[PDB]
């Protein structure tokens, strides 16, 4: 067992996240420099997020070792994800939701049901925690609880494109993001974000509480940006090449606005209904947590 | 949903339509032929022999 | 005193926008003979064969 560090696991440098930036090593951060915004005339305006059904998955016994980590990078940001509704991963999730469970989340981000020593595994008070939100990814796909796959798509562009004034103000224009971009860029942004531990990210999301928690959402603001861009890049309506003075400049628009395309294109990842479905499912829990 | 195809260039298409018109007295009819089967696939008008 | 030489459009301009070829043009015309119209035409048409 790992001890959760009073930071949070995110502070420890085995799940630092990083992303190529043209084939070479960089911090999210400093790419999200690279981004810039072309406004346009239409407005997003967030309403609030709906809360979270308190539902969870039952906690029902499953054969193997679920990959949950796995499960959730490859929904948000792996391309062509299948079967990402399938119920069982959840149960399993659920079961780790439980006061004294036997079951394990190790590091690898597999679930393991035997308490196995060989395999380090986060502190089971924490990822009670993780997964007593985080189940409900189970139920994304229920009638009774999809989440808005549009609206919640404002959220996203304010936590991206916003400056601190407008995620003050509540409202943006509706942006063209922009970056000077190499071949296949936010396809091998999306692989290289597919790579992360996001385990570490929402399980500190969740365990975290007051300070500790408010610096970890500081210090980790331009991850879970990361995440939401190549979400938004998932979902935005058209994103084309711009040649100027020899250098292809990425076009995305429009950030915060979910078009709902389901079709695959070259040049980002897709989601399909139940992707779409799952990924506004998450950013629900994942908003829910982070505003509050 | 994507047709592995090339997109249709309309600048390079209408500079090439203007230079046949400039240079290929054939095109006109061509053109004509097209609109024409249309018209005669509508079937809107015949000729009575009345 | 001089120095004649093939000086690229794009060396000039700095909007690649315009500019589709390059020196080697201008190279390989200088390989061909002064062509009269009709061996202009004779050349399309064979090629268009």
């Amino acid at each position: 067992m790992l001890q959760q560090p009073t930071g949070g696991y995110t502070t420890l440098e085995q799940f630092a996240f990083t992303i190529r930036n043209d084939g070479t090593n960089a911090t999210p951060t400093q790419f999200l420099q690279l981004l810039s915004y072309e406004a346009t005339e239409n407005e997003l305006v967030k309403k609030t997020i709906p809360t979270p059904e308190t539902h969870l998955p039952s906690a029902r016994n499953v054969p193997g070792n679920v990959y949950i980590e796995d499960a959730i990078t490859q929904a948000l940001f792996g391309i062509s994800a299948q079967n990402v509704n399938a119920h069982g991963y959840f149960s399993r999730l659920s079961a780790l939701a439980l006061p004294n469970t036997s079951a394990r989340l190790g590091l690898d981000g597999v679930i393991y049901n035997s308490e196995t020593i060989n395999i380090p595994f986060y502190d089971p008070a924490a990822v009670a925690n993780f997964a007593a939100t985080y189940a409900k990814l189970g139920n994304a796909s229920t009638p009774r609880y999809r989440a808005d796959m549009i609206d919640i798509y404002a959220h996203v562009g304010l936590e991206l494109a916003g400056t601190d004034a407008e995620r003050a103000a509540g409202v943006m224009p509706v942006k063209r993001a922009k970056f000077d971009s190499w071949e296949g860029s936010l396809i091998s942004l999306s692989r290289d974000v597919v790579n992360w531990k996001i385990l570490a990210f929402l399980i500190d999301l969740c365990s975290l509480e007051g300070e500790a928690l408010r610096a970890f959402k500081t210090r980790n603001r331009d991850v879970f940006r990361m995440m939401l861009f190549i979400m938004s890049t998932a979902v935005a309506a058209n994103v084309v090449n711009r040649k100027v003075t020899k250098r292809v400049d990425r076009v995305l628009e429009y950030i915060g606005v979910n078009s709902m395309r389901t079709a695959g294109r070259t040049a980002t990842i897709t989601y399909d209904l139940s992707r779409h479905e799952f990924a506004a499912k998450f950013l629900q829990l994942t908003f829910t947590r982070w505003n509050a | 949903a994507l047709r592995p195809e090339l997109a249709f260039d309309h600048d390079h298409i209408i500079r090439c339509l203007m230079l046949a018109a400039a240079n290929y007295p054939r095109l006109e009819g061509i053109i004509v032929q097209i609109n024409t089967g249309y018209v005669a696939s509508a079937n809107v008008i015949r000729p009575v022999s009345e | 005193r001089y120095h004649e030489s093939v000086l690229e459009i794009a060396d000039i301009f700095d909007q690649a926008d315009f500019i589709q070829t390059s020196d080697a043009v201008r190279q390989l015309r200088a390989l061909m003979p002064t062509l009269s119209t009709s061996q202009i035409r004779h050349a399309i048409e064979r090629i268009a064969q």
